[PDB]
RNA sequence: GGCGACACACGUGCUACAAUGCCCACUACAAAGCGAUGCCACCCGGCAACGGGGAGCUAAUCGCAAAAAGGUGGGCCCAGUUCGGAUUGGGGUCUGCAACCCGACCCCAUGAAGCCGGAAUCGCUAGUAAUCGCGGAUCAGCCAUGCCGCGGUGAAUACG
RNA sequence: CGCGGGGUGGAGCAGCCCGGUAGCUCGUCGGGCUCAUAACCCGAAGGUCGUCGGUUCAAAUCCGGCCCCCGCAACCA
RNA sequence: UCGCCUCCUAAAAGGUAACGGAGGCGCCCAAAGGUCCCCUCAGGCGGGACGGAAAUCCGCCGGAGAGCGCAAGGGUAGAAG
């Protein structure tokens, strides 16, 4: 679907801010936002190639889409870890299914946190994207609860054509991303 | 507890309530440790007895409701080994 | 058991009275 | 279904399932049962989306609870240790705060044991 | 989108302590969602309710009258 | 102020680990002792501790008093739980010149270890052992689970 | 100098060979039995593997240097 | 100690001794082989639940210091990885 009621709000009533506050002279050089990455790190299935594919189903379910799976670059000793194995699930999400998904996540998931005083305005990665991470997965709509065997949680990179941190917090205030202040 | 109450000795109830007006404040030393502190006690600093000396402690307003006693401990640890 | 204070037995074993074991007759 | 925080109950009662939650049980159970007019003998287990809304509304608004209440205590003792205070220095040091009797049995507020010779 | 493995997607309606998201385009339509902070209870929409800080407040209070 | 300390070690005990059990309601049956510087019916306020009031008793003459287990009914459904209530947070009550160190009690919250205890080891031969409650001395109050007593119910087993 | 073996809880000895895991007796500590001690029983603690380097994902283990130990050898002159 | 490989000695062709200085081989791989197509390191700084010097993820910087089954050399990302 091309709607998508956070994209629209994005270009009624986010972009003209952003140009109003900063001020820009070209439609390009006002930021947009690529690229959600989600990755879910798992030694937790390591030696159990099985409880994976659960992970990935329940990551699928969220996203819309099937991750990939990413496997060890090399061999470390202290945690087990053969230079083969399956580390965890990570599902690139762009454009549409990217903004269904983040949608979601303002109004339902963070929301659904136990606490939750807002996300921290430390985690801008000072050339303006933003990362954080959740602890456990049946914070989302799609998690009935009784489909969850083990928590799991995982990493979500927003990347954003801001050059700088201060833009791309402004972008994501605007959007409704609550922060810690 | 009591209420109907706040009990506090009159030696430096006095000496306090003086210190307020006077304008001038400094180092009280008290035998009093069953007296509950403040309001007018915030910003002396009063010197309470364990059984062996008179120990500073200055007061702050989360001091409030507890006795001096409280901040004047009477033993001595440091632990075993 | 008769350490619950919260309780009838409680309250009876340590001869006391309260919302759980009030005085009446 | 789940109540402040997430804390689901569920099956078994409706006023027992109430105490899994941090900061009710018993007395705070049985009284938000008569103040939303509901049943304590019905099992959370079925029970109207309606009577499921006016309890989680009613407790998650009356009263703190898990998230902020274990972290209101965690202030308070803050408080209570960097005041200086002797109620403080038990906590900072891992003792018996109310009086009793430390030369033996601290054991539920000292750990487990740990011997020495003689 | 490669077709074959994968999740529907299809257009939803969804439930809160208020009212609809519209909004939804998701997995397995009409979802259920236990409470947000956001539709301004808990949180966003600073409601503040229960509120806290009372403990310093309170030693000075009932206790100079007595 | 300390005798109340706490890395630890021992003795005597209380409370348990549950369904012959826990909770709530209703409903029974004791004895011995204490009390007009005290015991306090009954009414009211309070969820309650308790506080107002306030009659009777020098007491087989009024009070402490409810005995508890039991009985009946209902609930919990084998779960670290309606088991178990240690710890801790907050809120109060009473005595007392005064409850920080060091009080007892009520309420809200918190709910720990604990699923019958290694080697070892104690008591008990009948109205006993188990188990259930009650009074008193000391005493302002109380750390009493102690002690000295009172009755309720009430086994097993001794070849030798 | 030369060749061969060794260095691991307090003591004595395994494990090294064949990379991942450090065990055995005794001592030590806490309980028990005894009037008491020993014996005896029930529990526990304790080693970074001489050392410095290297190899590998990983070194008590494989490799090199150095430091001690024990043994053998040092003949025709 | 004895055959084989790498470096130095070796005096800028080759070659070159010593009981000169240092290391390796006596295998391995049905994919670690042929081809076509694609992809590009290590490291550092910043961000990110359990994640720690390091598991996985995201950003920027990083002409090769990584990788190329094993020693060393030469070579090599305009690929041999
Ligand atoms: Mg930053
Ligand atoms: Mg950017
Ligand atoms: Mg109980
Ligand atoms: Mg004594
Ligand atoms: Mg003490
Ligand atoms: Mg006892
Ligand atoms: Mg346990
Ligand atoms: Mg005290
Ligand atoms: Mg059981
Ligand atoms: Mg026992
Ligand atoms: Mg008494
Ligand atoms: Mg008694
Ligand atoms: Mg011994
Ligand atoms: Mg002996
Ligand atoms: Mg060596
Ligand atoms: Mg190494
Ligand atoms: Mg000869
Ligand atoms: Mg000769
Ligand atoms: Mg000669
Ligand atoms: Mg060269
Ligand atoms: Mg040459
Ligand atoms: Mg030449
Ligand atoms: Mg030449
Ligand atoms: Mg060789
Ligand atoms: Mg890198
Ligand atoms: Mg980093
Ligand atoms: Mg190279
Ligand atoms: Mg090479
Ligand atoms: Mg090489
Ligand atoms: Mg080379």
């Amino acid at each position: 679907p091309l709607d998508v009621a956070l994209k629209r709000k994005y270009y009624e009533e986010v972009r003209p801010e952003l140009i109003r506050r900063f001020g820009y002279q070209n439609v390009w050089e006002v930021p947009r936002l690529e690229k959600v990455v989600i990755n879910q790190g798992l030694g937790e299935a390591k030696e159990d190639a099985r409880i994976l594919e659960k992970a990935a189903q329940e990551l699928a379910l969220i996203t819309g889409q099937k991750p990939a799976v990413t496997r060890a670059k090399k061999s470390i000793s202290n945690f087990k870890l053969r230079k083969g194995m399956p580390i965890g699930l990570r599902v690139t999400l762009r454009r549409d299914r990217m903004w269904i998904f983040l949608e979601k996540l303002l109004n339902v998931a963070l929301p659904r946190i136990r606490d939750f005083r807002g996300l921290n305005p430390n985690s801008f990665d000072g050339r303006g994207n933003y990362n954080l991470g959740l602890r456990e997965q049946l914070i989302f709509p799609e998690i009935t609860y009784d489909m969850v065997d083990a928590l799991r949680g995982m990493d979500i990179a927003v990347v954003t054509t801001a050059e700088t941190d201060e833009e791309a917090r402004a972008l994501l205030e605007l959007l409704g991303f609550p922060f810690r202040k | 507890s009591l209420k109907k109450g706040v009990f506090v000795d009159d030696h430096l109830l006095e000496k306090v309530l003086e210190l307020n007006a006077k304008g001038e404040k400094r180092l009280i030393k008290t035998w009093s440790r069953r007296s509950t502190i403040v309001p007018e006690m915030v910003g002396h600093t009063i010197a309470v007895y364990n059984g062996k000396q008179h120990v500073p402690v200055y007061i702050t307003e989360n001091m409030v409701g507890h006795k001096l006693g409280e901040f004047a401990p009477t033993r001595t640890y440091r632990g075993h080994g | 058991g008769k350490g619950d204070r919260r309780t009838r037995r409680g309250k009876i074993w340590r001869g006391t009275y309260g919302k759980y074991r009030p005085r009446k007759k | 279904a789940r109540i402040a925080g997430v804390e689901i109950p569920r099956n078994k009662r409706v006023d027992v399932a109430l105490t899994y939650i941090y900061g009710i049980g018993k007395a705070r159970a049985k009284e938000a049962l008569e103040k939303t007019g509901i049943n304590p003998a019905t099992r959370v287990k079925d029970l109207t989306e309606a009577e499921v809304v006016r309890l989680r509304e009613y407790v998650e608004n009356t009263w703190k609870l898990e998230g902020e209440l274990r972290a209101e205590v965690a202030a308070n003792i803050k408080r209570l240790m960097d005041i200086g205070c002797y109620r403080g220095l038990r906590h900072r040091r891992g003792l018996p705060v109310r009086g009793q009797r430390t030369r033996t049995n601290a054991r539920t507020r000292k750990g487990p044991r740990k011997t020495v010779a003689a | 989108m490669k077709e074959g493995i994968h999740p529907k997607l299809v257009p939803a309606r969804i439930i809160c302590g208020c009212g609809n998201v519209i909004e939804t385009y998701s997995t397995k339509p009409e979802i259920y969602v236990e409470v947000c902070s956001k539709c301004h209870p808990f949180y966003t929409g600073q409601q503040r309710f229960v509120d806290t800080e009372g403990r310093v407040e309170r030693f000075q209070r009932r206790y100079g009258d007595s």
